[PDB]
């Protein structure tokens, strides 16, 4: 389980969970709040 | 060393080509030049009188043909003179055409020949 | 000498150690990095098997194991493109109208505006219009309800649970030896035998059993809810012997050898399907039923255990002429223990497959409603051709890995590849020699062209008014072709194509397929061609025989397959490796297959696709072919200009997103530009100042920033180059096609 | 008046398109070539 | 050790004959004439191409370039373990002794040897090039 | 002819000269760092300016430099 | 017992080193009266892999 | 008001576009049923742009003779006439989590550099390190306002490397 947790601290895995979980709030945001133009 | 083949190794391939002018080895220069000037005259008249600009008018297609035939020989007869001055500048046996003086005879022989070939090319046609 | 079973038990110990050691299959990577160059290294060489180790056995089992992984990922795939077809498409709705209902499997979630791209596909659907033709495919197969997709889709994704586990099974339980690998003759037996021609015969029983019937009744007006079930009709004789009289004698015609009573669902019709567009499917059965018995007939012939059979060294051995020394000597060994060899050959007839299943799938549409979708027939044709040229790009290039690191003096001292090396001079001198004449006489004809046009001299063109070139072989050829079946096909009904001549077949008002016509245009696009594929075989056969010496580099083989350069010695030695000529060769594939699928869609769309009137055929572009493709101008503003409109102004419909990528395909594509022309020397000294501001900052990295390497610069400019151009056309492709057609 | 003659065009163009750059391009060429003693 | 001389009446290993061979330049500049001695026949890879079998003995063959004798040495001497010797020959007849120039491979040191293009300096130490500018031709300052 | 130049920071390592494909370089003895030899360009007459010695140099900066100078038909390495 | 102590931490003045302002551990001195004496090893590779290098004893610093 | 421009609830332009969009979807939406997917997305998408179109008139922007809103970039123009929203605030919050994301990633390098193998823990992130120091980021400008006055942000000339000039 050591080795599987280091695998997935390695720079691709890490770099697809925290891109896709940025990708998920802003398109949760957008989508709660949709066209937002302007403060 | 090499690699040798039937096509660069045959006899009757040898033959054809010592058998031409350009490699007799023997004559002069300007006999040479007179001769493969009329041969590719009479062949050099063909295109331009077939193909050029001015083919589909008669009377005068094979006019132009022959002028435009005669200018391509003399192109290629100032192309020869300057080829031979820029290749023999200093220094079996020797063949005599290559030299400055072999190479500027068979010029002027080229040139005549060209032209020779080119007007009896035209009368062929009549 | 004998051919069994030999595998080594537990080899590889299942772990994640491994998985958490970067470049551990590397000695060189499994250092650790120091500069960012590693981290392009650890991705470059990850599946060059044959530099990790050098025992063939580990190889071929890592080759045997990957092709386990990639038959896994394209089961997923088709269990994709079948769950997408049963859940987010419109089959059953197209299956009532198919010439009026767009083919839609993909629908988008609506946020940030994007649900514009769900189009009015048809049938109370809103969706993406595909172009992968799944939907003609399946209406071919006999499917009529999205269940039967559901379960394809779970069908597929068991198997490729099944191919994973057949991968780590095969490389860490069960592993074959490299005696098991080098039964050539075994595994041609099987796959001519077993694979092919089985295949055939389980898709000619499907084809007997499920599309024959269900075709039928689909072309004679039957809903798709009142067709019988596929199994309703395996079950009983009755309702097959309705549709076929011969099915009411069983299968005693085919063992009493009175095969002629099956002549109602095994039939040579040709031609094509007059209400779908399509080959007649008896026509296909029959079809697979011959292709399965030549196939099992050719799996016969190669010896494994027993006296009968051949064995492929004595026949290689036993060809020798008094031209070639000794022959075929040594490339049975060659290619028994060299992967790269055999990629190279399956590679190159691989992509030369490919383009022939294009050209033949247009030219004879088997499915049905498929000759009528002209945007499936555009994109099938392009992306089979790309893939083809690909693959054979693919194909010098593994045949360069192979001359540089298992070509072996020793065992080709007089061979046909020696000798080929020997005059390797001649050979690429005579192919540049005509390389030059096919440019000249292809491309200045067109320069001739435009020139006396713009002089005002239109006599003096290359064209069918004036001087012409007309394909006499091809015409000749094309007669022969469509006078075939009252001479020399006395039980073909008709021929093969209808591109040969004769008349038209429409379905829905639209011209399905009608004879093409062959002039000048078409003569300077086939020397265009045919220049184009010569200049990219002098590239790749350049980089070929000249990858291990030159007169410029006597060691070449020394430096290996991909090094950048010998230094600036010699003149300049910039790209003297295969894998430069691999680089160029990529280019001009791209030149000669862009060329190819232009005149495809331009003569398509002009002297083939259209719509039916009274008395007469409007084509699309109305015949502007003959015209206008002898100029350069021509193919500029009637082939580019006037088609990319429907591209350009695609914006605010379902379209717009291609008109996006054709914008976005631009910028790729000039990114290329900046990785071609560059070199890595002024990069490394950019990063050094930007270096510099972080160290000023402490927030310069502990791996060291270095540029792109000679090598990855040109991969990034070759890749970003095809991935720009093929997308542009791809955009401009479809966007047209779905938009007119 | 330096109006040139109507046939100055059918003279001039040909010279310094035919004429001149060939005698140029064989002087040139010759010059090229040439040997140092 | 004393400068080897060329033996024109030597035996050349077996080949068929290539494209790559010799050129004018051969007949008209000049040319290299590789020798070596071989423990038994063996198969070895021309470095114009193709694969030739070296005989029991002597074995002679010409190069149109230096680069090809070298590359032909470096392979006898890290596969085979020989030691061969070229020479430049000039259409006149003049043979000039190439390598080992000394005898002894340069790749170890030997006596007699007398440093050339030697900088007792670093290259940090190099001057600026305007104190090198106005010389006679174009001049690195490295070169001073 | 191309120039080649030898520095004093040369540790005598000869990897230069073992990777020299046309033999200019070589070795001679000096009393200047722990291997006692110094490498050498004594026939730079034939040297194409290939760098294969600056590559395989391990100083910093490097002890053998190559000045790309006069072009002829060795340096060239032409065969014709 | 000429230069700096072995395995102490020298900074490197020679100006077209690429560890120059570097911080590089000593690996021994040559104690003869060559040029460069002081061998230093550095955590970074140069451009040309190399982690290690001559210097003499004014081109060294302790820092 | 600002460079000539109307606001965008005064502008004939604006309402022109309004009605346009409602109107292609309109047409569009005509061809199919009453209760059927295509209406509902439609209907919804009907609706998200009447929300959009008023959602922008309500927010003060400033619409041009294209009916199109405008920005203004200008700090004083913004806080003078209320539009301090379109670019004032936003500028503010970008620097706010572009100078969080720098922060943390320079307090990870400076943390690792410390370490056997820093080279290592840049490959395979350390996730509770990184972790830790994304959520300790908060107070970043703060932080660096005082690293920036203890003169512990920036490093010394002398340990950077240069060029030989």
């Amino acid at each position: 389980m050591k080795d599987f947790t280091t695998y997935l601290s390695t720079a691709p895995v890490i770099a697809t969970i925290w891109f896709t979980f940025t990708a998920g709030l802003l398109i949760e945001i957008n989508r709660y709040f949709p066209d937002p133009l302007v403060f | 060393g090499m690699l040798e083949t039937p096509v660069t190794s045959a006899p009757i391939v040898a033959t054809y080509l010592s058998n031409l002018p350009a490699y007799r080895t023997g004559v002069a220069p300007v006999l040479r030049g007179v001769e493969i000037g009329l041969a590719h005259g009479f062949l050099l008249a063909g295109p331009f009188i077939k193909l050029g600009p001015l083919r589909n008018v008669p009377e005068t297609a094979e006019i132009a043909g022959s002028l435009s035939a005669a200018g391509l020989v003399l192109i290629l007869a100032l192309c020869l003179s300057i080829y031979g001055s820029a290749q023999f500048q200093s220094t079996v046996a020797r063949d005599p055409l290559f030299s400055a003086d072999g190479w500027s005879e068979f010029a002027a022989g080229f040139l005549v020949g060209g032209e020779a070939g080119v007007a009896w090319a035209y009368v062929c046609t009549q | 000498k004998k051919v069994k079973i030999a595998v080594d038990r537990n080899p590889v110990e299942t772990s994640f150690e491994k998985w958490a050691k970067p470049g551990h299959f590397s000695r060189t990577l499994s250092k650790g990095p120091n500069t960012t160059t590693w981290i392009w290294n650890l991705h470059a060489d990850a599946h060059d098997f044959d530099s990790h180790t050098s025992d063939l056995e580990e190889i071929s089992r890592k080759v045997f194991s990957a092709h386990f992984g990639q038959l896994g990922i394209i089961f997923i795939w088709l269990s994709g493109m079948y769950f997408h077809g049963a859940r987010f498409s419109n089959y059953e709705a197209w299956l009532s109208d198919p010439t009026h209902i767009k083919p839609s499997a993909q629908v988008v979630w609506p946020i940030v505006g994007q649900e514009i791209l769900n189009g009015d596909v048809g049938g109370g659907f809103q969706g993406i219009q595909i172009t992968s033709g799944f939907f003609q495919l399946w209406r071919a197969s006999g499917i009529t309800s999205e269940l039967q997709l559901y379960t394809t889709a779970i069908g597929g994704l068991v198997m490729a649970a099944a191919m994973f586990f057949a991968g780590w099974f095969h490389y860490h339980k069960a592993a074959p030896k490299l005696e098991w690998f080098q039964n050539v003759e075994s595994m041609l037996n099987h796959h001519l035998g077993g694979l092919l021609g089985l295949g055939s015969l389980a898709w000619a029983g499907h084809q007997i059993h499920v599309s024959l019937p269900v075709n039928k009744l689909l072309d004679a007006g039957v809903d798709p809810k009142e067709i019988p079930l596929p199994h309703d009709l395996l079950l009983n004789r009755a309702i097959m012997a309705d549709l076929y009289p011969s099915f009411a004698k069983g299968i005693a015609p085919f063992f009493t050898l009175n095969w002629s009573e099956y002549s109602d669902f095994l039939t040579f019709k040709g031609g094509l399907n007059p209400v779908t567009g399509g080959l007649w499917l008896s026509d296909t059965a029959h079809h697979h039923v011959a292709i399965a018995v030549l196939f099992l007939v050719a799996g016969h012939m190669y010896r494994t255990n027993w006296g009968i059979g051949h064995s492929m060294k004595e026949i290689l051995e036993a060809h020798r002429g008094p031209f070639t020394g000794e022959g075929h000597v040594g490339l049975y060994e060659i290619l028994t223990t060299s992967w790269h060899a055999q990629l190279a050959i399956n590679l190159a007839l691989f992509g030369s497959l490919s383009i022939i299943v294009a050209h033949h799938m247009y030219a004879m549409p088997p499915y049905p409603y498929l000759a009528t979708d002209y945007g499936t027939q555009l994109s099938l044709f392009t992306h089979h051709t790309w893939i083809g040229g690909f693959c054979i790009v693919g194909a010098g290039a593994h045949a360069a890995i192979f001359m540089v690191r298992d070509y072996d003096p020793t065992n080709n001292y007089n061979n046909l590849l020696d000798r080929v090396i020997r005059h390797r001079d001649a050979i690429i001198s005579h192919l540049n020699w005509v390389c030059i004449f096919l440019g000249f006489h292809s491309f200045g004809l067109y320069i001739h062209n435009d020139t006396m046009s713009a002089l005002g001299r239109p006599q003096d063109m290359f064209s069918d008014t004036a001087i012409q070139l007309q394909p006499v072989f091809a015409q000749w050829i094309q007669n022969t072709h469509f006078l075939a079946p009252q001479l020399t096909a006395p039980n073909a009904l008709a021929a093969t194509s209808l591109t040969w001549g004769g008349d038209l077949v429409a379905v829905g008002g639209k011209v399905a397929m009608m004879p093409i016509s062959l002039g000048t245009s078409d003569f300077m696009v086939h020397h265009i061609h045919a220049f184009t594929i010569h200049v990219t075989v002098l590239i790749l056969l350049k980089g070929v025989l000249f990858a291990r010496s030159s007169r410029l580099i006597p060691d070449k083989a020394n430096l290996g397959f991909r090094f950048p350069c010998d230094g600036p010695g010699r003149g300049g030695t910039c790209q003297v490796s295969a894998w430069d000529h691999v680089f160029l060769g990529l280019f001009w594939m791209y030149n000669s297959l862009s060329i190819v699928i232009f005149h495809f869609s331009w003569k398509m769309q002009s002297d083939v696709w259209g719509t039916v009137t009274a008395s007469g055929v409007s084509h699309i572009t109305g015949g502007n072919f003959a015209q206008s493709a002898n100029t350069i101008n021509g193919w500029l503003r009637d082939f580019l200009w006037a088609q990319s409109s429907q591209v350009i102004q695609s914006y605010g419909s379902a379209l717009s997103a291609y008109g996006l990528i054709f914008l976005g395909a631009h910028f790729v594509w000039a990114f290329s530009l900046m990785f071609l022309f560059s070199g890595r020397g002024y990069w490394q000294e950019l990063i050094e100042s930007i270096v510099w501001a972080h160290n000023k900052l402490k927030v310069a990295p502990a791996i060291q920033p270095r540029a792109l390497s000679i090598t990855q610069g040109r991969a990034v400019g070759v890749a970003h180059y095809l991935l720009g151009g093929i997308a542009t056309t791809w955009s401009f492709f479809l966007a047209r096609i779905i938009s007119v057609g | 008046p330096f109006v040139p003659p109507s046939w100055a065009p059918s003279v001039f163009v040909p010279l310094t398109g035919l004429v001149l750059p060939a005698i140029a391009m064989a002087t040139l060429f010759v010059y090229i070539e040439k040997e140092a003693p | 050790w004393t400068v080897p001389t060329l033996n024109p009446d030597t035996p050349s290993p077996i080949f068929g004959g290539s494209t790559g061979g010799l050129l004018r330049k051969a007949q008209t500049e000049e040319f290299y004439v590789i020798t070596w001695e071989a423990k038994k026949e063996q198969i070895f890879e021309m470095p114009t191409g193709g694969a030739a079998i070296m005989r029991q003995g002597p074995n002679l063959l010409k190069f149109g370039k230096k680069e090809q004798c070298l590359a032909l040495t470096t392979q006898l001497r890290n596969k085979f373990k020989l030691t061969p010797c070229f020479y430049r020959v000039f259409p006149d007849g003049k043979v000039q002794y190439l390598h080992p120039a000394d005898g002894v491979y340069p790749e170890k040191v030997n006596a007699g040897r007398v440093g050339a293009n030697q900088n007792m300096r670093r290259i940090g130490q190099n001057v600026n090039p305007i104190k090198v500018k106005f010389s006679g031709r174009m001049m690195s300052p490295a070169e001073i | 002819a191309h120039i080649v130049k030898i520095y004093d920071t040369c540790i005598g390592c000869t990897q230069c000269v073992r990777a020299c494909p046309l033999d200019v370089l070589e070795m001679v003895p000096w009393d200047g760092c722990k291997a006692s030899q110094m490498a050498s360009a004594p026939r730079t007459e034939d040297c194409v300016g290939c760098k294969r010695c600056e590559t395989a140099c391990p100083t910093d900066f490097l002890s053998v430099r190559v000045y790309l100078g006069s072009e002829s038909t060795r340096s060239m390495g032409l065969s014709y | 017992e000429v230069g700096p102590k072995r395995g102490s931490l020298v900074k490197i003045l020679r100006p077209e080193s690429y560890w120059f302002n570097q911080v590089g551990k000593v690996v021994s001195v040559d104690q003869s009266g060559v040029r460069y004496p002081v061998v230093v090893r550095f955590e970074n590779q140069n451009y040309a892999g190399v982690t290690t290098n001559n210097y003499a004893l004014d081109e060294v610093v302790a820092a | 008001d600002i460079a000539g421009l109307t606001p965008c609830s005064e502008s004939k332009a604006y309402a022109k576009l309004e009605k346009k969009e409602l109107k292609t979807l309109e047409k569009r939406l005509k061809q199919y049923e009453a209760d059927s997917a295509p209406a509902v997305a439609l209907k919804a998408t009907m609706e998200r742009t009447k929300a959009r179109f008023a959602n922008y008139a309500k927010a003060g922007l400033l619409c041009g003779n294209d009916g199109l809103p405008h920005l203004i970039a200008d700090p004083g123009l913004a806080l003078k006439y209320g539009h301090a929203g379109e670019v004032f605030i936003p500028t503010f919050g970008f620097l706010y989590v572009a100078g969080y994301i720098g922060y943390v990633g320079r307090q990870y390098l400076i943390a690792v550099k410390g370490e056997a193998k820093p080279t290592d823990k840049e490959i395979i992130i350390d996730v509770p390190l990184a972790t830790k120091l994304a959520w300790q980021g908060a107070g970043w400008p703060l932080a660096a306002v005082q690293e920036l006055q203890r003169g512990t942000l920036l490093e010394k000339e002398e340990n950077i490397t240069v060029s030989p000039r």
